[PDB]
């Protein structure tokens, strides 16, 4: 009764090293289809997913250290990406050249986020704060804080007015944009949370912690609809679909699974990779998606919509 | 497609209803598949089914029903079978009545008497076409071995047409004679 | 009560009994489990068919019981335990066509039963039977057909 | 990491909180159970009977205005009834392997005679409910018999 | 819109909606759609248990139908719908209703106006009246019947009122026996009639069941009717029957939840083995309130007893199907539905202590504490009140623990012991000394003294008074048979003295007749610090090697071996590396430590690979930096890293790298390092290695400004510290003696005196005889360097 | 996939290729006039002889099509030849029966 779920392409060998992250955007009006990842080296490398595979389109590097997180954005051609080089500097992904270098070390910024209108580019600190830079126009206007330990997973729901954070010791925040004053604090999980992600039309929360369940809360109130346990090792990340049905969830048990909301149930389970995958991410109208693994692998499926 | 309604094609053989549904999505627009487990594109206009579906849907109502136009049974040669000739029978009787039917088959004697009994099982008049002459005709012959380093011999037996030949069938038993697993 | 007290790695392979349809025989190096969960099976069959000839049906409780050959047992039992495709095609004598097809045939009845114990009022055959689904399908047996996507 | 003499002192001299004594266990706490089966109780509503469908002029048909009427077939389910008629179902469901559901007429059956003519409005037919009291159910043998009880309005 | 509307698609419907009401503003129909289409979403919404969901749907639902009630106001089922919409809230919780009615509605058009519950439910009745007047129709009458049941069910419940609701009841009744007599052939009349009937405020059995029966046999295929009678039927003990009828119920419709749940209730009752499951089956269908507190009954009942943990009923159900979060986000949906009932509260909290997710067991328990003051004041509020306090005690506020156990008697073991816990936590410790005292007093189980003894033995040592500690602790020894608590203590205080001659006594004695201990790491570690006290520092890694080859699994051994290979006999780096690689491999959970250790034993090895990428230290510091940026250790592995692969790229002559960034690593080093809670000597060791490794680093890639203005700040914190001057001598006079010049012997002199200051470190006196060798002194120079080497060696 | 487009030259298929699918091919080349159905190992009949025959023709790349008949171990038998390669293919019957 389910769909047919199979692979679609394998790159067989990225980079050199692990892949740490990987951003999929449609961004241009037209059909640019373009996939940047970062792994544990200064490469960037800027794929392109043409027609049936992928193409290696640029190599962009200019760091000193391994990338912790990539972002791209949905309405201009641009990328930002940081690393444990204590730089944000964000490339053009149109002449595979850097636009700027903003210093921030491992104490002002761990994982990046663009805007929904690609405007602030908010980062989470290391004593609890989370700060918003300015793409395009300086640094550091202002600084969200929330009395709480390391924080690691910034999200935004796409339509503006809500951020959530996640920290270490498992209590989430959720900010909204409007007055920057905290609505309410959940209190979530016992072990790190590393990963978050608001659904779209932004009613509906779901983490994804460190001890292998994945909450699924609800926005607007601390009503939580249940827990989905499936996995048997970490949780890494947590992709939402684009029509409020689906999501995808790579855990550090070489297996990518994709859940659906509406019964809380495992659909289909991905067996394809041989180390923990890192990273997932959906594409425009969902219907494939990327794994980036930490073996030297870019796995994109195709999930029929 | 024109008239906005939906059509179910059935087949009866799952390996043969998937290079249908590849042929029949690339000729024009969405053409979901239904088996066992796929459900590739559950909302499409042709969805192609094996008939052990379609009879699990009957029962049931299942809501596509009332928006079928035509039911297109592929091979209906497959009732004669002893363990699925069933099938076809219990999907023939349970159509409602709004639902126009056709039957593609394999040049059977008895189409006037099978015809009949689905036109008066409903009550709509059923039209029989019947066919000969299959295009581009074929030759029967018959190869038997002689000389196996080049020469090869064919005898014609059956012609382009029909009309038997003896002479072809006493000339290769009598070439045989002359003469007198793996290796040969 | 004969299967929900098995493991979810075992009820895959007493059900892969009923699907086959390949030249049967019993087994040697099985484990107790099995060779009394097969014992279970036949006399369950055993019953039915008594009670079916004992109505006016004619079909003799041999015909009825001997549909159940088992014999692909070993295989599949080694298959969901996480053993690659090589493997199998040494272990015995059977086309890997043959093989495969089973399979396939056993994932499609491992996931109705899911819909059932659901029904009846079994919340221990659900969690067993959407294991021993999700640890049987994982590759070339299972591999995406070419013209199709 | 620490040197191990320090470790094991902060290990085990910091507090007594890791003592067994102080754990979740070795308190053996009871609750009590309340049942209370009179929840259970399900009440459904009626549907409603009235539209808003639209007018028609009968020339060069426009929509001159709305007008309320009666539905006619309602009180039929998905589950109790077999024609095309009947509401389309719970919502978006797999499409075959549904038991509790009927199949739409086979085609060569009608199966409809009746006329029932009466079409009252005050139909009300002065049932009595305190005389004779019905109680079997349909299918058993015996049911239960309760005692009697013992010991018409007007608003704007 | 309304096509849509029908199969589902509530979203799609509403946005068309809204776009042909952006155009056209008085379009009637549109505003009835878009009312039903929130309506139903509002049902939707409360088929869950999101009540504040379905309140705002509601609201939103009556902001449509009164505007599209101002047009055209002589239509009846707008009226009805209305009153439908006002009605559904009925079980909701209140003080979760607070609905934003205006205009029309509330008679006279003023402004906006606020409803509680009862006024909105009263609302309803009045609508529905309305609407019956101008079209009398059976299925208003029904609803307008139900209404007034609700309305009096809402305001007993609330203990409001008693005998004074009677005249609501007979207009309810009176209503539904109208709507029946007006058309007797709907079953979903005559059960609403026998559901009413049977209220617990009129009590006739007799119609309840002849109107079931008479519903059963309009329509054969009714679920709820069979249902029904087994309520009633099982309410007045008749399990047998009862139980029929629900199987009944069942067959005709396998899905329906009353059913299911009358089912578990009458196992229950009879005792039979699978009523867990069975309450595990209607938790999974659609969420009742009975079958949720069913269902955590049963999963707390079982965890307490401890005879289970090989049955299989234990291990697979309880951890092979989640039971316990399953629980627990069960009674969060029924707790918030109820919110009057204690015992849920405490549940809630028992099972939030198992998942470890203290704070909301705090709260859980906070609250069944107001809920339970005023209504029994036994024992119970008591049990609270110290479960309370002690997990409050146990995440900080200590106060408030100590606040909370002083309004309790503490007449009992528990309430002593938790007393004296939250006071030794604050301080105070002769208040915990007494306080254990009095528990000691009243103990039996003999283990339990054991363990108090032991806890008198650690409180007391924190005042010092050591001696009294270690005589405690043999009193506590001369009982029966030995706990394996007071033996690790009495090792532990042996190390916190020195002279370990008890301490291996202890050990021994551990070792001899005492087996039940299964952790096999604590072991090791003690007897691995024994040997360390002496000095020895080669047997100790000797030792852990033993208890490796013991138990070849169990990670953390192998993990430790790496650890005290690193500290202690470092000279054995290969075999570090792969005692680390190893701990790695066996697990996940252990990449954090393993990964440091074998990226420092990579560090202290040098370069003696095969020049293979992807496996120098540089790769592995990174990848552990990735696991958890927590920790403070990581990070200076991180610099020295950074530092060893200049050195050695230097070496090869490619490229230096990896040039500024030592200013942050050593930012991140001290904030880190400002949120642990006790190693003090190993901070300050860590915090003061990163200060000179960065001022170091600063130095040699050239940048001698920000290296001198770093040594300034941190010297005007406080007096001086003989080690941090020389470093900024050494920044000083890095520019000189750079380009050859010639010094004076008073800044030779100075600087003599400075190394002099700091002394027992062989790197300080090297670099001053490698300034000799600079300037020129050779057998000054040759002096210093034997010096160092008389110091190393020593 | 490979025979649709020419690229390969020899199939050495079976029934499930008569069957399950189509892809004309120009030659068709038999082995033998006799299966084993059921264990009695009968002669092949009219009805399925005509389906292998037919998918011999393409459609206007060739004239016609041949099919080879490729007797190898004793004589043709003529006598059941006949019934063999012309005859009329089948009735229509009716497999009616009760299931649970």
């Amino acid at each position: 009764m389910t769909n047919q779920y199979g692979i679609l392409f394998k790159q067989e060998q990225a980079h050199d090293d692990a892949i740490w992250s990987v951003a999929w955007g449609t961004n241009k009006k037209e059909n640019s289809e373009t996939v940047v990842t970062g792994s544990l080296d200064d490469l960037v490398k800027v794929w392109k997913w043409r027609d049936e595979r992928l193409d290696l389109q640029w190599s962009l590097e200019g760091h000193q250290l391994g990338v912790v997180s990539v972002d791209i954005s949905h309405t201009l051609p641009i990328a930002a990406s940081s690393s444990l080089d204590a730089h944000i500097r964000l490339w053009d992904l149109e002449n595979g050249k850097q636009i700027k270098s903003i210093d921030a070390g491992p104490v002002d910024a761990w994982t990046l986020a663009f805007s929904p209108d690609s405007q602030y580019l908010a980062t989470g600190t290391h004593v609890g704060k989370v700060n918003i830079f300015g793409v395009e126009s300086g640094k550091k206007e202002y600084s969200l804080d929330t009395r709480g330990k390391f924080i690691l997973s910034i999200a935004y729901s796409p339509d503006g007015k809500y951020l959530a954070s996640g920290a270490i010791d498992g209590i989430i925040n959720i900010f909204d944009i409007a007055t920057g004053k905290l609505l309410h604090t959940l209190e979530g999980h016992a072990m790190p949370i590393r990963s978050l992600t608001f659904s779209p039309d932004s009613q509906l929360l779901v983490t994804a912690s460190d001890d292998g369940y994945i909450k699924i809360y609800d926005v607007q109130h601390a009503n939580l609809a249940g827990t989905l346990s499936g996995h048997a090792s970490w949780v890494l990340n947590v992709a939402f679909c684009p029509d409020d049905t689906h999501f995808v969830s790579s855990s550090s048990d070489k297996s990518v699974k994709v859940w659906d909301v509406g019964t809380r149930t495992c659909v289909h389970t991905f067996f394809d990779h041989q180390d923990q995958v890192w990273g997932v991410k959906y594409n425009g109208n969902g219907s494939k998606i990327v794994s980036v693994g930490d073996d030297q692998e870019i796995h994109i499926y195709d999930c029929p919509i | 497609q024109k008239h906005m309604t939906r059509t179910i094609y059935t087949s009866p053989i799952k390996a043969l209803s998937n290079q249908k549904f590849r042929d029949f999505r690339n000729t024009f627009g969405d053409v979901g598949l239904l088996t066992g487990d796929v459900q590739l594109h559950p909302e499409a206009s042709c969805l192609i089914m094996t008939t052990e579906i379609l009879r699990s849907m009957l029962y049931s109502g299942s809501d596509v029903i009332r928006d079928l136009e035509w039911v297109i049974f592929d091979e209906v040669h497959y009732i004669n079978d002893v363990e699925r000739g069933v099938v076809w029978e219990e999907v023939l009787i349970m159509l409602p009545d709004h639902v126009s039917i056709i039957l593609l088959s394999a040049t059977v004697p008895n189409a006037l008497e099978f015809a009949d009994w689905i036109g008066r099982l409903k009550r709509r008049q059923i039209y029989v076409i019947s066919t000969v002459t299959r295009p581009v005709p074929l030759e029967h012959y018959l190869f038997t071995g002689n000389s196996s380093k080049t020469q090869g011999e064919l005898f014609l037996l059956l012609d382009s047409r029909g009309a038997f030949h003896t002479k072809g069938y006493y000339a290769a038993v009598e070439a045989k004679k002359e003469r007198m697993g793996p290796a040969q | 009560n004969a299967l929900s007290t098995l493991r979810p790695e075992e009820i895959a392979a007493l059900l892969s009994g009923l699907v086959c349809q390949s030249p049967g025989d019993a087994g040697d190096q099985l484990p107790n489990t099995l060779k009394q969960g097969i014992e279970r099976v036949r006399a369950v069959a055993k019953r039915i068919g008594e009670v079916q000839v004992a109505c006016g049906l004619n079909q003799t409780v041999e015909e009825f019981v001997g549909e159940l050959n088992f014999g692909l047992v070993e295989v599949v039992y080694e298959w969901a335990r996480g053993m690659p495709f090589s493997e199998l095609a040494g272990l015995s004598g059977t086309p890997e066509g043959l093989v495969v097809r089973c399979i396939q045939r056993l994932a499609e009845m491992c996931r109705s039963l899911r819909g059932a114990a659901r029904l009846v009022g079994e919340p221990v055959l659900g969690a067993k039977m959407e294991t021993a689904a999700t640890l049987l399908r994982r590759d070339i047996v299972f591999a995406a057909s070419l013209y199709t996507q | 990491a620490p040197d191990l003499q320090q470790e094991a002192e902060q290990l085990f001299l910091s507090s007594p909180a890791w003592l067994p004594l102080h754990g979740v266990e070795h308190s053996a706490r009871k609750w009590q159970r309340k049942t209370d089966p009179w929840s259970l109780l399900a009440v459904l509503g009626a549907p409603v009977p009235s539209d808003l469908q639209a007018q028609r002029h009968p020339t060069t048909g426009q929509i001159l205005g709305y007008k309320e009427v009666l539905l006619e077939n309602t009180n039929l389910s998905a589950t109790t009834s077999l024609s095309l008629r009947r509401p389309p179902g719970p919502a978006s469901q797999s499409l075959w392997g549904n038991p509790t559901q009927y199949p739409f007429w086979p085609g060569g059956m009608d199966e409809p005679t009746i006329t029932d003519l009466n079409t009252r409005e005050e139909a009300e037919e002065e049932i009595d409910f305190e005389k004779d009291l019905l109680t079997i159910p349909p299918g058993f043998k015996k049911g239960m018999d309760f005692a009697p009880k013992d010991c018409a309005p007007g608003l704007l | 819109a309304a096509i849509q509307q029908i199969l589902g698609k509530y979203k799609e419907a509403v946005a068309q909606y809204q776009m042909i009401i952006k155009k056209k503003e008085d379009y009637v129909p549109a505003l009835k759609g878009l009312g039903e289409c929130h309506l139903m979403m509002a049902k939707a919404a409360l088929v869950d248990y999101l009540d504040g969901k379905a309140v705002d749907y509601i609201e939103k639902a009556l902001e449509y139908f009164t505007c599209a009630l101002q047009h055209r106001a002589d239509v009846s089922c707008l009226w009805k719908l209305a009153g439908d919409a006002c009605t559904c809230l009925y079980a909701v919780a209140p003080s979760k209703v607070n609905v934003h009615v205006l205009g029309v509605l509330l008679g006279q058009k003023e402004g906006k106006q606020v409803l509680k519950k009862n006024e909105l439910l009263h609302l309803g009745g009045r609508c529905y009246g309305r609407a019956l007047k101008l079209m009398s129709t059976s299925n208003t009458w029904c609803d307008l019947g139900i209404n007034y049941y609700r309305q009096a069910q809402h305001l007993a419940e609330t203990g409001s009122n008693m005998n004074d609701l009677k005249e609501l009841l007979e207009k309810s009744l009176h209503c539904l026996k109208k709507a029946v007599r007006l058309d007797s052939n709907n079953h979903l009349y005559w059960n609403a009639l026998g559901v009413v009937a049977c209220y617990s405020g009129i009590g006739n059995y007799a119609l309840a069941q002849h109107c079931f029966i008479k519903s059963i046999q309009s329509e054969q295929i009714n679920a709820v009717a069979w249902t029904n009678l087994g309520v009633l039927y099982l309410t007045n003990e008749n399990i047998e029957q009862a139980h029929e009828a629900f199987k009944m119920a069942q067959s005709l419709d396998p899905s329906y939840l009353m059913c299911w749940i009358g089912q578990a209730l009458i196992a229950e009752a009879v005792g039979s083995y699978d009523t867990m499951d069975l309450f595990r089956h209607t938790t999974e269908l659609n969420m009742h309130t009975e079958g949720a507190l069913g269902y955590a009954y049963w999963v707390c009942t079982t965890l307490q007893d401890k005879s289970n943990r090989e049955t299989e009923l234990y291990q697979y159900n309880i951890l092979q199907m989640n039971a316990i979060p399953a629980a627990q986000v069960i009674l969060n949906k029924y707790v918030e539905r109820i919110q009057n009932y204690a015992p849920a509260f405490t549940m809630l909290g028992y099972l939030n202590e198992h998942l470890q997710l203290k704070k909301e067991a705090a709260n859980a328990y906070q609250r069944a504490i107001l809920l339970l003051q005023t209504a029994e004041d036994q024992d119970t509020y008591n049990v609270a009140i110290r479960n309370y306090g002690r997990l409050l005690c146990s995440t900080g506020e200590y106060d408030k623990a100590i606040q909370a156990f002083k309004s309790t008697p503490l007449e009992v073991l528990e309430d002593i012991i938790g007393f004296a816990l939250a006071l030794f936590m604050k301080g105070l410790y002769k208040e915990s000394s007494k306080a254990y005292e009095r528990a000691l007093s009243i103990v039996e189980s003999e283990q339990d003294k054991a363990h108090i003894l032991t806890a008198l033995a650690i409180t007391e040592y924190k005042q010092g008074k050591t001696d009294v500690a270690k005589t405690l602790l043999f009193k506590c020894s001369i009982l029966k048979e030995p706990t394996t608590e007071s033996l690790q203590a009495l090792c532990a205080l042996g190390l916190a003295m020195q002279d370990a001659t008890l301490s291996k006594a202890a050990l021994n004695e551990l070792l001899k007749h005492i087996k039940h201990k299964d952790s096999n790491y604590q072991r090791c570690l003690l007897t691995s610090a024994i040997y360390a006290l002496q000095g020895r520092s080669v047997a100790v890694q000797k030792q852990i090697s033993k208890a490796v080859h013991s138990n070849p699994g169990d990670p953390a051994l192998w993990s430790l071996l790496s650890r005290v290979v690193a500290q202690y006999a470092q000279r054995n780096a290969k075999g570090g590396v792969v005692a680390g690689n190893v701990a790695h491999i066996l697990d996940s959970n252990h990449g954090k430590k393993a990964l440091l250790y074998t990226a420092v034993n990579q560090l202290a090895m040098g370069s003696s690979s095969a020049e293979d990428e992807k496996n120098t230290a540089l790769k592995t510091i990174q990848k552990a930096a990735l696991l958890s940026p927590g920790d403070p250790a990581i990070w200076a592995g991180l610099m020295a890293a950074c530092h060893a692969d200049d050195k050695l790229a230097l070496v090869n002559n490619t490229q230096p790298k990896r040039i500024d960034l030592y200013l942050a690593l050593l930012s991140a080093v001290s904030a880190s390092i400002k949120d642990e809670k006790f190693f003090e000597n190993y901070n300050q060791s860590l915090e003061k290695w990163s200060l000179s490794q960065a001022v170091t680093g600063l130095i040699d890639t050239g940048r001698i400004s920000e290296a001198e203005t770093l040594c300034t700040k941190n010297l005007k914190s406080n007096p001086d510290q003989p080690a941090v001057i020389l470093l900024l001598r050494q920044v000083q006079c890095k520019p000189l003696l750079e380009s050859q010049k010639p010094l004076p012997d008073a800044v030779l002199e100075e600087l003599q005196k400075t190394v002099m200051s700091n002394s027992t470190s062989v790197p300080a006196w090297q670099w001053l005889a490698h300034v000799y060798q600079s300037q020129g002194m050779m057998r000054a120079a040759e002096m210093c360097y034997r010096k160092s080497l008389q110091l190393a060696s020593q | 996939m490979l025979f649709s487009r020419g690229l390969v030259k020899v199939l050495f298929a079976t029934e499930t290729f008569a069957m399950g699918v189509n892809m004309p091919a120009r030659t068709v080349v038999f082995d033998s006039m006799r299966k084993h159905d059921g264990s009695t190992f009968r002669d092949l009949l009219p009805g399925e002889y005509v389906q292998m025959a037919g998918r011999a023709g393409r459609r206007g790349l060739d004239p016609t099509g041949t099919v080879i008949l490729l007797c190898k171990g004793r004589v043709p038998e003529m006598a059941d030849l006949h019934r063999m390669m012309m005859g009329k293919p089948s009735q229509l019957q009716s497999q009616f029966r009760l299931t649970y």
